[PDB]
RNA sequence: AAUUCUUGGACCGGCGCAAGACGGACCAGAGCGAAAGCAUUUGCCAAGAAUGUUUUCAUUAAUCAAGAACGAAAGUCGGAGGUUCGAAGACGAUCAGAUACCGUCGUAGUUCCGACCAUAAACGAUGCCGACCGGCGAUGCGGCGGCGUUAUUCCCAUGACCCGCCGGGCAGCUUCCGGGAAACCAAAGUCUUUGGGUUCCGGGGGGAGUAUGGUUGCAAAGCUGAAACUUAAAGGAAUUGA
RNA sequence: AAUUAUUCCCCAUGAACGAGGAAUUCCCAGUAAGUGCGGGUCAUAAGCUUGCGUUGAUUAAGUCCCUGCCCUUUGUACACA
């Protein structure tokens, strides 16, 4: 039966939309239909943050961040704990979870 | 290094794997303002103080 | 094995190219041309564990040998060029990178300026594993 | 069964006269013994120095590429080679919802360098605007594009390496575009992202050392 | 972990050189196309919807057996090319066994030009043309009207925003329009109160898209396509358990 | 009726055992544990059990890490599940 009214993609007036490669797998999967997150972390990761800046020859000096864009298959996004199964109702919930801290 | 006092202002909730410490914020004694959160081991109450052989590393607001 | 810098405030700094895979971790100091190597500790050179080659272990271990290396030849600071495998392949650094990075800094070096070198592609060939990627 | 630091001499490293300080840094060479020469190995290096390293305390998101054209001294005297934006500057510029408009030309300065000058622009959202997207139409990234070019071209033909690199330190190019793109579609992230070198003049001495003060 | 590579200096780092693939991030429930499909720049060539119109012709139209153009991927023949990846195959592991999953190689192929083949879950699993029947907020293109903001500072006037209106398009939200076995659908509605026009096509489950004849193709195979015999269910949506 | 010693007494005999590996049981206050005393069985009759006092702590006011069990969402071609 019918699960996804749009067919769990983002495709509406296209037809074919190019296949793009799962970063954990390399699984062949949609552009539209994959599950997309943008990850930005500093280079250093929390606690050695107070060790190299302290260690460093510059006095404030704003280490960069490494920025990834990372794509998922349904299946990795899943096992990963990316995206879960939800309610036959709160599935249709498009608005992505607060983020406030 | 000198091992510095400071007085636990505030029991947050336990953490660890089976419940064995206690997130509490705690002010230092020689500094009025400088309040950073560390995991206590044993019974601890709130308005009691600690022995810190280092006073810098800060636990994970959990 | 003399450095002709006079040691008053006067920083010397190499470059060393930390390239952190997922199955190894290279600490790699390199003069300021980039051409001239100095010292090259990897991540399985230390222990002789086939498995564990790529630890945040291994990596403090040969990022610690290193740091000793340098200040022997007289590299007072040095500056990071982080990188990942990249090209068609993942771009995280591995969890090697951030043990080898804090080591050599808490070894006594200083860090001058740090920034990423992985291999992106603009667009690349096709990829390692099938179109239905790594069954498992 | 030989320490392999036990024949290799240091250098110091002398950046152009455009840069305000001038000691880059320390190098190092196996001092002549034969056919292979110190001097012959030690031209043709390329170092990438922060312009925040070549200027007192500045950009960080900025890189230039200095090669040793030749060595008088115990000193290396580099020349512009190339330059280049950071991975961080770059990755945290480009962001969703808006029209990101990229040009190239091959312009050729007065004394023989042929440079290839990289732009990149963003469209800008407007302060009172509603809508999410603030998108630019092809005809309008075409004509921005067109600007782009003809200002890079103008700009660098006319004049000698020692002033277009002068132009490089602060970005009165990148401020040129960002000026004359405002009646098509406004921008705010215009920098020229990329130089290359693609063909150097025959390498004469009194043109560099005039260019190192 | 092993097969592989490496003191005839691998892997890592620098400067160049060539090759053949591929156009990241911007990239969206955005656009265009009859569907397949289509993404770096610039130039040339012909095409096209929508809008605007107090232009023109005056029923020239809708759907269609016969016939015809295009048709992903794989695949076949001929020439050029061979970077990556990789049916076959060569091993290395795991396993009770592995002829697989996992790993190192790897021919055909993947790429380009010219001939074929004509099928896909070729999907909106939903023919096309026309009319009528609720509301709301956005969106892409064209037009139209209006405080104000910003650039051309000289701002006439164009561009970037802002507020609304009109027409075509991709979609969305909502409701006792109404329908439906329901899931759900402003169409899958206006259906026992049954009739706007027309093409294709289904008749319990198997046997079987099989046999046979015909036709197309070099081959693989494509299109058309039964019977004997067997069988009381197979199946669709939704519910309560495990 | 005590041989294959029922129970009890006396002299004699003087064993492994130096605190116990893999693992693992019970328990938070008059509780654990030590310590003895009655009931049941009973002609003979406690190393058991079932009750009673006596002396009287260490640690904790927590968690879902392990082990179990119960929910909610979800998928199902299973319903002797
Ligand atoms: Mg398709
Ligand atoms: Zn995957």
């Amino acid at each position: 039966t019918k699960k996804r009214r749009n067919n769990g993609r983002a495709k509406k007036g296209r037809g074919h939309v190019q296949p793009i490669r799962c970063t954990n797998c390399a699984r062949c999967v949609p552009k539209d239909k994959a599950i997309k997150k943008f990850v930005i972390r500093n280079i250093v990761e929390a606690a050695a943050v107070r060790d190299i800046s302290e260690v460093s020859v510059f006095d404030a000096y704003v280490l960069p961040k490494l920025y990834v864009k990372l794509h998922y298959c349904v299946s990795c996004a899943i096992h990963s704990k990316v995206v879960r199964n939800r309610s036959r109702e709160a599935r249709k919930d498009r608005t992505p979870p607060p983020r406030f801290r | 290094q000198p091992i510095k006092l400071a007085r636990v202002t505030k029991v947050l909730g336990r953490t660890g794997s089976q419940g064995q410490c206690t997130q509490v914020r705690v002010e230092f004694m020689d500094d009025t303002s400088r309040s950073i959160i560390r995991n206590v081991k044993g019974p601890v109450r709130e308005g009691d103080v600690l022995t810190l052989l280092e006073s810098e590393r800060e636990a994970r607001r959990l | 094995s003399l450095g002709p810098q006079v040691a008053e405030g006067e920083n010397v700094f190499g470059v060393c190219h930390i390239f952190a895979s997922f199955n190894d971790t290279f600490v790699h100091v390199t003069d300021l041309s980039g051409k001239e190597t100095i010292c090259r500790v990897t991540g399985g050179m230390k222990v002789k564990a086939d498995r564990d080659e790529s630890s945040p272990y291994a990596a403090m271990l040969a990022a610690q040998d290193v740091a000793q290396r340098c200040k022997e030849l007289g590299i007072t600071a040095l500056h990071i060029k982080l990188r990942a495998t990249g090209g068609n392949r993942t771009k995280t650094p591995g969890p090697g990178a951030q043990s080898a990075l804090r080591a050599l800094a808490r070894s006594g070096m200083k860090i001058g300026r740090i920034e990423d070198v992985t291999p992106i592609p603009s667009d690349s060939t096709r990829r390692k594993g099938g179109r239905r990627g790594r069954r498992l | 069964v030989v320490d392999p630091f036990s024949k290799k001499d240091w250098y110091d490293v002398k950046a152009p006269a455009m840069f305000n300080i001038r000691n880059i840094g320390k190098t190092l060479v196996t001092r002549t013994q034969g056919t292979k020469i110190a001097s012959d190995g030690l031209k043709g290096r390329v170092f990438e120095v922060s312009l925040a390293d070549l200027q007192n305390d500045e950009v960080a998101f900025r890189k230039f590429k200095l090669i040793t054209e030749d060595v008088q001294g115990k000193n290396c005297l580099t020349n512009f080679h190339g330059m280049d934006l950071t991975r961080d500057k770059m990755c945290s510029m480009v962001k969703k919802w808006q029209t990101m408009i990229e040009a190239h030309v091959d312009v050729k300065t007065t004394d023989g360098y042929l440079l290839r000058l990289f732009c990149v622009g963003f469209t800008k959202k407007r302060n009172n605007q509603i809508r999410k997207t603030s998108y630019a139409q092809h005809q309008q990234v075409r004509q921005i594009r067109k600007k782009m070019m003809e200002i890079m071209t103008r700009e660098v033909q006319t004049n000698d390496l020692k002033e277009v690199v002068n132009k490089l330190i602060p970005d009165s190019i990148g401020k040129d575009i960002e000026k004359a793109c405002q009646s098509i579609y406004p921008l705010h992230d215009v920098f020229v992202r990329k130089v290359k070198m693609l063909k150097k003049p025959k390498f004469e001495l009194g043109k560099l050392m005039e260019l190192h003060g």
